[PDB]
């Protein structure tokens, strides 16, 4: 009973050394610390060499004493998978963190597995309509593809991932997994409560009719928890792909936080750091996680990952490494966002493998390439326009600057999830309407319309509606002079008649501060522990 | 030398003991004649192996917890960061010039904790909870940990209550929810502190008009500031009366970098007392960009590998595990809240810095304060195109929400036509209208220091500006015009607007009536 | 990429 | 040998005292290894696979042999991993023979000069930066330019030429896919099957989930599979897709074998990493068979920054350079070849003689196009011959555009640049020069392409016949 | 010294390109002048009724 129950050798932050006097646990095995305040799971990372394993803590190590009994579980971190996980919130180690009781486990799968083989792969390219103009036009999504949203802290990739949830995850009739990795806990509560409202998550005895399962490793978690919670969400998605055999939607908010968490951990593991500050194993840790997120021949996973860029730096090694793992990379720019254009999608930096005329049709492809040609030509003109003004341009250049400003504003779109703070109701723009409208603005059918008629509208019917409305108003600015409903006898009381209906409050004068406060008696001397573990005052010597 | 071959040396294989017995009769008398030179051996206590750079290596301390307050025998506290096989690396909350090699380290049995409670309310403490205001020890207080984990998903609810700041720009444009986190990001000397000070003074003004549970108890955490600045701020909070509700934690620029790293966690543990017992807290981390610099100092002195700009790599986790404790709790947890105002100084307006973009992707919004608006005298210099608060929106004052959408739209069009014409020669005379209205409104929103306004006197003041009622006044006398409007309007309508929550159509009628008998100074 | 910016400063200053 | 420690794909091994440097070792878990740094107290072994199955005290056996891959004509058609083992699900490699992956490149006396042309089918390449057999050519560009698409078009085009040439001058292609997705390379096996290029193609696939020593070693495995055709008198075409992803796999092992880091973190020997590999692409002498191996390393830059560490190494190793620009990509110019920065050091020595006399004029005019468009985009003034060169260079820029997977043979490329440089595509509007030149190939007689294929050169009895045939074509717009 | 002291301003600047010395500049300037003054030699023939 002593063997294969080892003891804590040294504790450095998220990283625990445990010495096992016989038959060491394997790498990736799960170990349980006995006597901690909470459940502390340690995942074995390395064998250090002297009957010592090197572990990663899945919770805080504050409170670990250097002899503590650590129990090997003989297997990796196994999380509950199945249809009974639908509608629940899980953490990194598969525990319910939504207070709905224990999780109905059809199976429990380890969170570490290999990627599917080369024979298992799927080469099928059908488009996924998102109802977003810039996404559907310029970098269209694949229905079994890895999709990345690249952004720089405040450019809108959580709002884009929520709009993609709202548009896609209702028509798509499968199950969803939301793996929240390293994001705000407030946003996890927001998504959970809005999914209970729209009936995607159902509580109580209706729980089996839920469509989404949430796995959360948010930014208050230690680095070991945020480094493995994406693997937990992957395991929940891979059960539905491999065993239920059906389509999954996996949304991962900030897969960068996985890399950042392993970079926090890797400093204390005794590794020589790679470029900018990262672990030497950035590409292989990221690739081992990303190659599990695929569609095989037996099921589909449509993946949407938000990717954070660290200082608006798209050449940082974590974004530059994760660019090669995606089928559609939607890059959000801060300069686009500062012009008020939302979604702040850089149209000359967002790519897809679907922008291919043999896949989307030559009409869509030619419109998209013509839109990109006009935008790139304006980008080449902007250095002249900023200095010499638009008065120095050619008439051909003035035409392409006007058309490119119109197609820059037309790529912006109101979102249904943004209407609670913008106030403008959102529009779902169909793909045929997107192609037709952008073709019309390309050919010069809508040069009659101003620039701001295109800003934050759905499709080209609404450009002409807004262009009639902006023009029509250009006159109507007055005749709110008299003939009011706000003179003194319309339905109005007097002001003192309004004062007496005020519910007077009683101000309590005592702050309620010592209601049930148990003040402990602080000592005016530092009380410490002597050699016998007994509480004594600090001895008066230096 | 294999461990298979070092394991067989536990078994005795000497086959002759002619000097086991020779020294075992002679070892104790030779040890006894050197007892003047033996320091007493150490097992559960600690002895300092080596101290330097504010990190001591401590031999022994066999039963210390990781992350625990240790006490050096000179009375300086420490924190056991990394327990190693041979030593314990402790981090010294103080100057290491008083720790010697061979000093005794005492375990205290408790992870790093500060005094929290009703009795720390009013006091000025250091980064670890000991008072520095000189008025004695912290009484009516209890000890709680500084590295509590933030509440989870199920322990929260969305922010609903509207947390008035007293700044017209903030309460109209960037409104603050009560469990929200709002970054005050700007350059050096752009009025970052002034917004947070105005919020604390306004909570003093509102705490005496609300019934005992809608009161907000502020905490100001001053990290890396000067001590004279902190003394002047305590003088201001005392003479306004705001020190009745404020805790003031200060780890100043002279203090050790562990104390500056730890002081926001100490202040957060003190304000989480008010979050956890159903009350509401306000916490201001002034220059969280200095806590990041102190943590970078600690990490490079611990020889951890530097990352971007030199920062340790867990400098995101430093601020994320700090600001995630600013929450709004659910009704099963009491319903208390904690609103955070992190402050980040920016170099030359570079929002794309490391710590700046870290804290932007933690907080629920931003308040950008520009040097080009601050030099022109537009104070608070709030960048309206960049400032944002999405969690506090549709959770603000309802009358202010009825008025301020027109204000956000009119400042938006003012920004559009100033983005078109930065030189004045081509006047459309409808572009001149939106220029005159925008110049009226940006004179309306700018205000003076250390005098926050109640929300009904801001609602009426921006009601009188987003409508007509001020176009008689030209561009200069608007600061006196709004004071004349606040003065000459009959003060019953402020009581109806406060009590009802929004402008009712009877109140809109009386308000359109009352804004016509106002003697504007521009005439 | 650090010499693209220095020559762009050169271009903007000569302009 | 006993495993002392294990972690991060490195196992420090006690014992193994007679092991060689670079020798394959075998763990008792079945997973293989390679002894990379032999030290006085232990062996540093990079693990060919997942290191979770290796424990402390596991037994390591040395195989006696340096790392080797199966080479031969039985690898043609198959999709292997970073060392030989086929991953396409078609059983073992029949008709194959093992040989080492680290072979010394042929020396001075083992070569001859690069004179035969390698037709890629991309006319921006085959005119302006032409490629001979035995030449290594870097395809360097930014993130999503047309880098793979240039290299896939060079492979598909060899299928179109292999049906038409005799058996001796057929080019057998090898595509090494380092660090890519596994479904990205499944899209290429599907493309090489439905074109038919998989009859001549080997794919060496070390994807992103493979271990870091399998991606470091896969360019050497693919070079060894392609050196079979070089050493036995045939012709090979090796494409190392992202050598910039092989060096990241090399940096990972070097930093975990505790070799001290250098520039950006890279080991000191990372120039020797790639120059060992690219110098194996050679045109052999006729004593050795006359065989050839043509390399196309791919390097990805970050923001068009070719001043990086791995970028400046491979620019210094290879002969030519095909620099693809992301700003030229979005202007419509696809292949996005920067004609001002793309070089070929073999040059006019090994291009088509029928296009040597046409594409000399083409780069002579496009050099004149570049500086005049920098001035005329300000919109100062124009000069009726400065107006001619930015109107002619727009005829040539649209001429060198191309679709995705249609390599144009060599004769239909040189007739099209003939019709663009001999004035036949003046007064045709610039929007449909990309649409006129299908008529210039379809309406011009299909038997004039046979003469320029058989002569290889525009004879005097052919320019007078071809320019008579470029007048009986119905051009759009006009 | 000729080009520097204004002595060869009568020549085109492309007659200096890829030549041996200053007499080959004059040997290329007159060669160039004959070449572009005799562009108009093949606008009338070689379109039909050639020598077979
Ligand atoms: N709203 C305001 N109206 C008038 N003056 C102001 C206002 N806000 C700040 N000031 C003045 O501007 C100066 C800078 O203010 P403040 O100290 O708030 O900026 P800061 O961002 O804290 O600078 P630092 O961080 O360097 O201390 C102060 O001296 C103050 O008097
Ligand atoms: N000549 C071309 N004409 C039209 N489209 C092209 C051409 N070449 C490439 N593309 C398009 O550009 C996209 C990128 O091509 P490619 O896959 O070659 O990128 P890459 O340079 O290999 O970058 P990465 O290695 O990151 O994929 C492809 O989806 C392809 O459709
Ligand atoms: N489509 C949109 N419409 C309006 N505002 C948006 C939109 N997308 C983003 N924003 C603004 O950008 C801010 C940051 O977006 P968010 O997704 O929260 O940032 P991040 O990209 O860091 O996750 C939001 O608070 C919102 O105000
Ligand atoms: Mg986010
Ligand atoms: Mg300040
Ligand atoms: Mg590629």
């Amino acid at each position: 009973p002593a063997i294969d129950a080892g003891y804590v050798s040294q504790v450095i932050g998220p990283v625990v050394d445990v010495r096992f006097d016989g038959e060491l646990p394997s790498i990736l095995s799960s170990l349980e610390v006995e006597g901690h305040s909470v459940r502390l799971v340690l995942e074995v990372a390395q064998h250090m060499g002297d009957n010592t394993v090197r572990c990663i803590a899945m919770d805080s190590t504050d409170g670990l004493v250097r002899g503590q009994k650590v129990v090997d579980t003989g297997s990796p971190i196994k999380v509950p998978v199945g249809r009974g996980t639908l509608g629940r919130i899980m953490n990194v180690i598969g525990e319910p963190v939504d207070e709905q009781g224990p999780i109905d486990a059809a199976d429990i799968w380890s969170i570490h597995r290999e990627a599917p083989e080369f024979t298992e792969q799927s080469t099928e390219q059908e488009i996924l309509v998102t109802g977003i103009k810039v996404v559907d036009l310029l970098a269209p999504y694949q229905r079994g593809g890895k999709i990345g949203l690249f952004g720089g802290a405040g450019v809108g990739k959580t709002v884009l991932i929520m709009e993609l949830i709202n548009n896609v995850a209702k028509a798509h009739g499968g199950f969803s997994v939301f793996a929240g990795v390293g994001e705000r806990t407030r946003e996890g509560n927001d998504l959970y409560r809005e999914m209970i409202e729209s009936g995607v998550i159902k509580l109580g005895a209706e729980r089996g009719n839920s469509k989404c399962t949430l796995v959360y490793g948010q930014m208050n978690e230690p680095p070991g928890a945020r480094a493995r919670v994406a693997l937990t969400g992957l395991t929940v998605a891979e059960y539905f792909r491999d065993i239920e055999g059906q389509d999954v939607l996996l949304f991962v908010d900030n897969i960068f936080r996985f890399t950042q968490a392993n970079s926090e951990v890797s400093a204390l593991l005794g590794r020589i750091p790679s470029a900018v500050g990262y672990q030497p194993t950035l590409a292989t840790d990221l690739g081992g996680l990303q190659e599990r997120i695929t569609t095989t021949t037996k099921g589909s996973i449509t993946s949407v990952q938000a990717v954070y860029v660290p200082a608006d730096d798209l050449t940082d090694p974590a974004p530059a490494t994760t660019f090669a793992h995606l089928d559609a990379t939607t890059v959000l720019s801060r300069s686009i966002a500062e012009l008020g254009i939302y979604p702040a999608v850089d149209p000359l930096d967002s790519t897809s493998r679907m922008l291919n005329p043999n896949v989307i049709g030559a009409e869509h492809y030619n419109v998209a390439r013509g839109v990109q040609k006009v935008l790139q030509d304006y980008k080449n003109l902007q250095d002249i326009i900023a200095i010499l003004g638009m008065d120095e341009l050619s008439e051909e250049d003035k035409l392409t600057v006007a058309r490119a400003r119109k197609i820059q504003r037309f790529l912006s779109q109101p979102f249904q999830v943004a209407e609670v703070f913008t106030g403008t109701p959102g529009k779902y723009v169909d793909l045929a309407d997107t192609i037709s409208g952008f073709q019309g603005v390309l050919t010069g059918k809508y040069d009659d319309l101003p620039e701001m008629a295109f800003y934050m509208v759905g499709d080209i019917k609404e450009v002409k509606e807004k262009a009639d409305k902006m023009a029509k108003d250009i006159a109507s600015r007055k005749e709110a002079d008299n003939k009011k409903v706000s003179e003194e006898l319309k339905d109005i009381p007097s002001l003192d008649k309004l004062v007496s209906e005020i519910k007077e409050v009683v101000i309590e004068e005592d702050d309620g501060l010592e209601e049930d406060f148990k003040a402990e008696a602080l000592s005016s001397e530092t009380v410490v522990l002597n050699e016998e573990g007994k509480s004594v005052p600090l001895p008066k010597k230096n | 030398a294999d461990a298979k071959a070092l394991d067989e040396l536990r078994k005795p294989k000497f086959s002759s003991k002619y000097l086991i017995q020779h020294v075992s009769q002679k070892l104790i008398p030779a040890v006894k004649e050197w007892e003047k030179s033996y320091q007493p051996p150490v097992i559960h206590l600690g002895r300092v192996l080596s101290v330097g750079d504010g990190i001591a290596r401590v031999y022994g301390l066999k039963s210390v917890q990781a992350g625990e307050l240790v006490c050096f025998d000179s009375g300086v506290k420490g924190m056991a960061l990394n327990l190693q096989a041979d030593h314990v690396g402790v981090v010294v909350f103080g100057n290491d010039s008083v720790i010697h090699q061979g000093d005794l380290v005492y375990r205290t049995g408790q992870i790093v904790n500060v005094p929290i409670g009703p009795g720390t309310l009013g006091r000025v403490t250091d980064g670890l909870g000991q008072p520095i205001d000189g008025k004695g020890p912290l009484t009516n207080v209890r000890s709680s940990l500084v590295e509590v984990k933030a509440p989870g998903i199920i322990a929260r609810q969305s922010v609903r209550e509207p947390l008035f700041t007293g700044v017209k720009a903030v309460d109209a444009l960037v409104p603050i929810g009560r469990g929200q986190r709002e970054l005050i990001i700007g350059d050096r000397q752009t009025g970052k502190t002034a917004v947070a000070i105005d919020a604390i003074i306004h909570q003093k003004n509102c705490n005496e008009q609300v019934p005992k549970a809608q009161r907000v108890y502020c905490v100001y955490v001053a990290v890396g500031q000067k001590r004279s600045t902190v003394a002047q701020l305590v003088k201001l909070f005392t003479q306004t009366g705001a020190m009745r509700y404020t805790i003031m934690v200060s780890a100043t620029a002279s203090d050790a970098a562990p104390l500056q790293f730890l002081a926001p966690y100490s202040g957060c543990a003190m304000a989480e007392y008010f979050r956890d017992t159903g009350k509401h807290g306000l916490i201001i981390y002034d220059d969280l960009s200095k806590q990041s610099v102190a943590y970078r100092q600690m990490s490079l002195l611990l020889r951890r590998p530097p990352g971007r700009e030199a920062f340790p790599g867990d400098v995101f986790y430093l601020h994320s595990r700090l600001l995630e404790r600013a929450a709004k709790l659910s009704k099963e947890l009491g319903g208390g809240s904690l609103t955070a105002f992190p402050v980040i100084e920016t170099q030359a307006g570079d929002v794309s810095a490391y710590i700046a973009t870290n804290v932007i992707s933690i907080t629920d919004g931003q308040i950008f304060l520009e040097t080009e608006l601050f030099y022109k005298g537009i104070r608070p210099a709030l960048n309206v195109g960049l400032s944002v608060s999405r969690v506090g929106s549709a959770a603000q004052f309802p009358g202010m929400k009825q008025v301020a959408g027109t204000l956000k739209l009119e400042l938006a069009q003012y920004r559009e036509v100033a983005a078109f014409a930065q030189f004045g020669s081509d006047l459309d005379a409808a572009t001149q209208y939106v220029l005159e209205r925008g110049a009226r409104l940006t004179e309306m929103l700018k205000q003076k220091q250390f005098a926050p306004i109640p929300i009904e006197r801001q609602t009426v003041a921006v009601y009188a500006a987003t409508k007509g009622f001020l176009d008689k006044v030209r561009v200069q006398d608007i600061v006196a015009a709004e004071e004349a409007v606040i003065s000459q309007v009959n003060p019953a309508v402020f009581k109806i607007l406060k009590a009802n929550g929004k402008i009712t159509p009877a109140l809109d009628a009386h308000l359109k009536a009352e804004l016509r008998k106002v003697k504007l100074p521009g005439a | 990429s650090n010499q693209a910016v220095k020559q762009r400063i050169r271009a903007i200053k000569n302009i």
